[PDB]
RNA sequence: GUACGUGAAAUUGCUGAAAGCAUUGGAAAUCAGUCUUACCUGGGUGAGAUCAGUAGUCUCUCGAGACUAUGCA
RNA sequence: UUUCAAUGGCCCGUCCACGGACCAAGGAGUCUAGCAUCUAUGCGAGUGUUUGGGUGAUGAAAACCCAUCCGCGA
RNA sequence: ACCAUCUAGUAGCUGGUUC
RNA sequence: UUGAGAAGCUCAGACGAGUAGGCAGGCGUGGAGGUUUGUGACGAAGCCUUGGGCGUGAGCCUGGGUCGAACAGCCUCUAGUGCAGAUCUUGGUGGAAGUAGC
RNA sequence: AAACUUUCAGCAACGGAUCUCUUGGCUCUCGCAUCGAUGAAGAACGCAGCGAAAUGCGAUACGUAAUGUGAAUU
């Protein structure tokens, strides 16, 4: 099961990767950075980090900013998968917001990580008829 | 259903007889007493009679609007 | 002893002289539905017995009578059925629901039906809910 | 198996279903159905007597009809009417045939008898609320009536039995006298008087004068009687918790069946004093059960017709769209 | 109660002997009752199953089914019956096996050896 | 008599909070330098016999009755003469078939059941 | 079959890797020959439709065709619910009641049900009155449908409704009962009459239930309030939702117009356990439909 | 769902809320259980049974239980 | 339950030092022969069948029975 | 030098010894 | 007056630190015999739980969640029976640390 | 305020405890007596099934003959 359900099924898409050969600590900081963004902005941010434009800040494992290429490569593909899952699910692509991106450790085989991403549509409030 | 079904620990005969209540000296009938508790707190009320435990008191209804009521001494 | 059988109370007596015959060990008498007569029957059948043994039989008759009384009064009253909970059916039902809710697509179903309702114009000529700008695309 | 059935909308469907028909299976062929009759809910079918080949059909407004089924589709051979004054408060509760006489018992106790040929109509008054009334198959002129808070009584029109009595003198108001009256059983363990609400009556002397009948009550109790032995039931069985709907006989196995309002139809073995098997695969309360030979037709609130044999082997099954109210078996043998 | 110290009541030995039984022993372990009519006309209670025997499934999800035993899967102690199969996800009809004791033989495939077995086992063809 | 409890808190083991390997069941402190065994100030208490409750109201639930674990219908019929003194409790391993039969019987007997709403639903 | 755990895990790993390789090779060569020749691309896409439970639903003849049927409409024009669907247009009057001695949790949900229905009353169940006695009492008091919310152990688990005076009575078991507080991005309802939408009630038994739910709501919704109550039947699970809708632009939508939903609550699910013909008597009710649990194990077999 | 029965703790991530060992209470969150329907007394109406200025059957040891009739004072 | 407040509160075992990163599982007065006391049991100027023999048809390594000795006591 | 038994080699001693 | 589990019930008075050491009564685990007309696929055992209860305590009972095949009370028998530590044995996992470093 | 730090709860990991099982071990008893120059024990090499880090077999290579069951093997 996915850890969090921050939306409804008709208005969300998920993509995940298990036992990914990367580093758990670097992935956690990248995941913390892109959490809460929009799919269009996150794609721009990950490409910027790749082409030495912006650096991923380190908050818990600072020992500051850096440009982890392996971590962003995994998150770029996972978000592309989640975007594609939104196409097949008939979702709109303008309100797509990364609602819950989480990174968990994997069986030591190194420090592999499990990554899950859930992208939802921007919740809106309709005007009250009064 | 009348023959007891249980141990029926009958209470030992208590020796607490009921005697008339000795009220205060200053609670004579006809005196004006200030009500301290209840909906009519702070009202000044004329005492009519001294009941077994309370005082049957009432404010003249055309004066303060306190009907005939009991109040603890 | 006093014990119930088919809504009727009986007094069971055993004596030492029938100790080795389990079939004939206990004799039985039927106590009246009249409480006072039933108490009189226990005194009459148990006379010159120890007093605490007569005390205990009459206590059981009282407690059995009240048991019969509440048994009848619960029968008259309407009680809800106490229907058991089955773990496997409940688990299966929770699983199907979760999948049926996903497969229902409630938000899409509401929206597609609601829009096609607007296209058919089930509401007024210009429905109050839809604003002017959106309704322009309805005709177009 | 040729059968026909009536709905609550008053329509009559003649079904030419053959063995093995089962609508729930796509590969099975649907039964051949032709429909006729009124399409008004106010004229719904209630009872479906079988006067040998001829069939008598009741209606909610009392518009009794008579259809001969030798012709396909059956035509309205005869039509009879009942006075509207008898339907203001009462309701038709049974209809049985006995030696050229048609019975139209009302709920309040009115007993309407119409002769087939002479068209003579006689009214009989009885006791209070009626819920089940039956007519002796062998002995002419015997009526068994019962209803809520009304024990079973046997109104024997003739004092003796003989073998035959002329039809005109039967059913006279001044000649009927009750020769038996059921006595309520003793109170239960809780000393609660056992309530009486008769719902079905059957005469079981052929499978067991000398009246030997069995009744079923609203409290799920199947009571057998033997007037020689005594007024109280000879035996009583709590065969169900739900009110028992109706009771009958199975000629093939020489046994008895009953149904209750929770879609339970079972056959009762008086020989062993127990219920021996059940008619599986029935949903919804069975509206009416008809038996003829080695077949039994059950129709119910599942809007289906279930055809079993006397051995509770499901032979055929079909869907009939509208809500039924009665069934009747015409041809026991297969279509071919 | 067994009285013979030649036979074992050890569960470990009974379970080992059952599952490590050879294919000739498994031939007897897969035995099915005959129907009432065959039981009352061949005077034999039960026979080892065979290919091409007409059986009726008596217990399980496939209760009431009939068919001929296409094959006997002696390794898994399972029977395979005509048309008693299960549809896979792709549309294939993968057969489902049933225990030989959970069916009943309603028509025997009578070879000459069965008839000799019948007469030997107190039977009358 | 009212059901008076001298103490309501559990007698936690010393340093059961410091360590997950150390359980919270009481163990007397066997140490010879133990400050808490020495009953200093603020040190957590130790089970003494003085906390023992009144012999008249020992084993009594707050409603004055005593729990009597029951496994079937025959058990609740033993409490016929002690319904003001005992309360039936259905065991955790009794099924929902029997639980209904236990509860219905005990209702006529005038016996309180501490867990009569378990494993069941209401239909009314 | 390999009773050595490690070897059978290595044997599966080799089997899995080869299975993945040759399925990829088959997929790759098919992709190359489909992009080269579209005449087989949509040719495959038109037959290789993924299967789903609804498409593989077991056949039942009780499913009514979309075309009108005279016989069904003959039976539906003079039945119990006819006074709601005829020219009389009798305004429904609901009575809401809980089981005996309910808690605040029952009322915190009964209030939400009261919000869902204008002109619907709520009499707290008191004393020794019974559902067959409230029905008679509410029948003479002008009510036309009585809902009884059954709770035990501080949870509302069931809901029986009876159509007054003798109309069919339905028994539901509620599940996943969520209040407006428990719903994220909720709203506050207004006094406007909601608009009911019902989906996927194909079977004839479905229409009996659908008419029963339709008869609860006023036949003229106040569209200006744009409140919609949804009753959806999926795999026999009936979902009850209430929403506020506002039309706006939607590029993904077919006509470019789509609505935004804001949930109002309450949110719950039902399962139809019993249908009785008449006033609900649990012991002596004439069973129209009983839900057999052992027959519902077929995930492809539905009665609603 | 083969990294496959159950799946504990240490441990890690995310979300939510709060804050920056014992005693006693506050606030917040939660929870336990909680009763009305019965007792007595009077009458009316019917019911029956352990009642009959009543007849039989079976099992035990005159009468003790179980019954089947018939009556309802 | 969490938290706050007022009050108290110096890390545990071991013999200053020595052990302690955490958690789970495993982990230490045991069996046997001899002796002595005490208690219970059976019998008692006796006492102890089980080396062995008889016997045991439901399990037969049991239970039951006992010839000739022999021990300890007198 | 290594390897396998003897070996549970030699204890006034060290550390530990469970509701 | 019913209050004999005479091993029961009942009256009274005094007393209460505790290492070594002595005495007594209890709680728990694996297996044995007997017993509970014992529990169990309408869910055994286990595990989780800011749910409740009992006992001074060792501990026991229970609601809910999870689970899926066996289990327990009582009377005796028996023992490879109870852990916080032995720089204990085995396995697992941390902070050090994304540090030293390549 | 927020991050950060801590605590609690929920979910997701991690780990493989517990519980249940068990074609295994361990222990006791009983019955019997049979390797090799007529080439043993062991070792190597082949054969076909295959998963072989297993097994069977020997150029007649999962064995051939004869016997038995009687119709597979997967």
């Amino acid at each position: 099961r996915y850890s969090a359900s921050p939306a409804l099924e008709t208005k969300c898409a998920k993509a995940r990767g298990a036992y990914l050969r990367t580093h758990f600590k670097n992935s956690r900081e990248v995941a913390f950075t892109i959490n809460g963004m929009s799919l269009k902005k996150a794609f721009i941010f990950l490409d910027n980090v790749k082409e030495h434009k912006q650096a991923v800040p380190f908050r818990r494992f600072n020992g500051q900013a850096r440009w982890p290429v392996k971590s962003v490569k995994f998150f770029y593909d996972l978000l592309k998968n989640a975007e594609a899952n939104a196409e097949a699910k008939g979702l709109d692509m303008d309100k797509l917001i990364i609602k819950h991106v989480q990174v968990n450790a994997a069986p030591k085989q190194s420090s592999p990580s499990h990554i899950e991403i859930i992208v939802a549509e921007e919740e809106e409030a309709v005007p009250k008829a009064n | 259903k009348y023959y007891p079904a249980y141990r029926e620990n009958v209470p030992k005969k208590a020796r607490k007889a009921v005697r008339p209540t000795k009220l205060r000296a200053s609670l004579a009938p006809g005196t004006v007493c200030i009500l301290l508790a209840g909906r009519f707190r702070g009202k000044r009320v004329v005492v009519l009679s001294q009941l077994e435990d309370t005082l049957v008191v009432t404010g003249p209804y055309k004066v303060n609007g306190v009907p005939i009521r009991r109040v603890n001494h | 002893t006093v014990r119930e059988d088919n809504g009727k109370l009986y007094l069971y007596m055993k004596t030492i002289e029938r100790a080795h015959f389990p079939s004939k060990l206990w004799q039985r008498i039927k106590l009246s539905k009249n409480y006072a007569k039933a108490l009189e029957q226990i005194d009459q059948q148990l006379l010159y017995w120890p007093g605490r043994q007569i005390h205990r039989c009459k206590q059981r008759l009282t407690r059995l009578t009240q048991y019969l009384l509440k048994a009848r009064r619960l029968a008259l009253k309407h009680q809800p059925a106490l229907i058991p909970i089955k773990p496997k059916q409940a688990h299966r039902e929770a699983s199907r629901e979760r999948k049926a809710l996903i497969a229902a697509k409630l938000e899409k179903n509401i929206e597609k039906e609601l829009v096609k309702r607007l296209k058919s114009g089930v509401y007024g000529d210009q429905p109050l809910n839809v604003n002017e700008e959106i309704w322009n695309k309805v005709l177009a | 198996m040729k059968l026909l059935l009536g709905d609550e909308i008053g329509q009559l469907k003649f079904i030419e279903i053959k063995k093995g028909t089962d609508t729930s299976n796509p590969e099975s062929e649907a039964p051949v159905i032709q429909k006729f009759g009124e399409l008004d809910r106010e004229k719904g079918v209630l009872f479906m007597l079988k006067h040998e080949m001829n069939v008598f059909v009741a209606r909610k407004n009392g518009t009794i009809e008579c259809w001969n089924v030798n012709q396909e589709p059956p035509i309205l051979s005869s039509l009879w009417q009942l006075d509207s004054s008898l339907l203001e408060t009462a309701s038709i509760v049974s209809m049985k045939y006995s030696n050229g006489w048609l019975m139209l018992a009302l709920s309040d106790g009115n007993l309407l008898f119409r002769h087939i040929e002479s068209s003579k109509l006689r009214k009989l008054q009885l006791h209070g609320p009626l819920s089940a009334v039956e007519l002796h198959p062998r002995i002419p002129g015997i009526i068994a009536a019962g209803g809520k808070e009304n024990d079973v009584c046997l109104y024997s029109c003739n004092p003796t039995c003989k073998s035959n009595i002329d039809e005109l003198e039967l059913w006279r108001t001044e000649n009927v006298v009750k020769v038996f009256q059921g006595k309520n059983v003793k109170n239960d363990s809780l000393n609660l008087r056992v309530r009486v609400w008769i719902t079905g009556i059957v005469f079981t002397e052929d499978i067991i004068l000398c009246f030997h009948f069995a009744t079923i009550t609203h409290y799920g109790q199947l009571r057998f009687y033997d007037t020689k032995h005594g007024r109280r039931p000879v035996s009583t069985f709590d065969v169900s918790t739900s009110p028992l709907s109706h009771v009958g006989l199975l000629p093939s196995i020489k046994l008895l069946y009953f149904a209750d309002k929770r879609a339970q139809i079972s056959i009762f073995d008086h020989s062993k004093k127990k219920v021996i098997g059940r008619f599986q695969g029935v949903k919804g309360a069975p509206s009416s059960i008809h038996c003829l030979g080695n077949v039994v037709a059950i129709t119910g609130l599942d809007r289906n017709v279930r055809i079993f044999d006397a051995d509770r082997k499901p032979l055929a099954n079909a869907y009939i769209k509208a809500l039924p109210t009665s069934i009747i078996v015409i041809n026991e043998r297969d279509a071919e | 109660m067994k009285f013979s110290r030649d036979v074992t009541s050890s569960r470990r030995k009974q379970r080992k002997a059952h599952f490590g039984a050879p294919s000739s022993v498994r031939r007897v372990l897969m035995s099915a009752p005959l129907s009432k009519e065959l039981r009352e006309q061949y005077k034999i209670r039960s026979l080892p199953v065979r290919r091409d025997d007409q059986i009726t499934v008596i217990r399980g999800s496939n209760k009431g089914r009939e068919g001929k035993i296409t094959s006997v899967y002696r390794k898994k102690f399972l029977l395979l019956i005509e048309r008693v199969t299960r549809e896979k996800a792709n549309g294939a009809s993968a057969p489902v096996g049933i225990d030989a004791s959970k069916v009943v033989i309603t028509k025997l495939h009578l070879d000459k050896d069965r008839k000799d077995l019948i007469v030997r086992k107190g039977g009358k063809v | 008599v009212n059901i008076i409890k001298k103490r309501t808190k559990p007698f936690k083991r010393h340093q059961s909070d410091r360590f997950k390997r150390v359980g919270e069941s009481w163990r007397k402190p066997r140490g010879i330098d133990s400050c808490v065994r020495r009953r200093f100030r603020g040190t957590i208490s130790m089970p003494k016999i003085g906390y023992g409750n009144n012999k008249k109201t020992r084993y009594c639930m707050p409603n004055g009755l005593k729990a009597f674990l029951v496994r079937n219908v025959s058990d609740v019929e033993l409490l016929l003469m002690h319904n003001k003194t005992y309360a039936a409790e259905i065991a955790g391993n009794v099924s929902a078939r029997k639980r209904v039969e236990i509860v219905e019987k005990a209702r006529a007997l005038g016996v309180k059941v501490t867990n009569a709403g378990a494993k069941v639903r209401s239909q009314e | 079959k390999i009773k050595n755990k490690i070897v059978r895990q290595q044997q599966y790993m080799k089997a899995l890797h080869q299975k993945n390789k040759d399925k990829l090779e088959r997929r790759k060569e098919r992709a190359k020959e489909e992009e080269k020749d579209p005449e087989k691309k949509r040719l495959r896409l038109s037959e290789n439709i993924p299967a789903t439970i609804e498409s593989k639903r077991v056949y039942d003849e009780t499913i009514i065709e979309d075309k009108p049927d005279e016989e069904l409409q003959a039976e539906l024009k003079d039945d119990e619910f006819s006074a709601y669907f005829s020219e009389e247009r009798k305004v429904p009057k609901l009575l809401v009641t809980t089981s005996k001695r309910a808690s605040r949790k029952c009322y915190d949900f009964a209030s939400e049900l009261l919000d869902c229905f204008p002109n619907a009353e709520f009499r707290k169940r008191t004393g020794d009155i019974e559902v067959h006695e409230i029905a008679e009492a509410a029948a003479k008091r002008g009510y036309t449908d009585l809902l009884v919310l059954n709770e035990d152990r501080k949870k509302t688990n069931a809901l029986t409704l009876v159509h007054l005076p003798n109309g069919p009575s339905f028994y539901f078991t509620l599940s996943n009962l969520q209040t407006a507080k428990e719903i994220s991005n909720h709203g506050r309802s207004t006094g406007h009459i909601p608009e009911l939408i019902i989906n996927n009630f194909s079977t004839r038994l479905g229409m009996t239930v659908a008419r029963a739910f339709q008869s609860l709501f006023i036949q003229t919704p106040q569209i200006q309030g744009r409140q919609v109550v949804t009753i959806h039947c999926q795999r026999d699970f009936l979902f009850f939702r209430r929403h506020r809708y506002a039309f706006r632009e939607k590029s993904n939508m077919p006509d470019g117009i789509g609505t935004g939903l804001q949930e109002l609550g309450p949110r719950f699910t039902m399962r139809l356990r019993m249908v009785q013909k008449g006033v609900w008597d649990r012991k002596e009710g004439e069973v129209f439909f009983e839900s057999n649990a052992g027959e519902e194990s077929d995930r492809r077999k539905f009665w609603l």
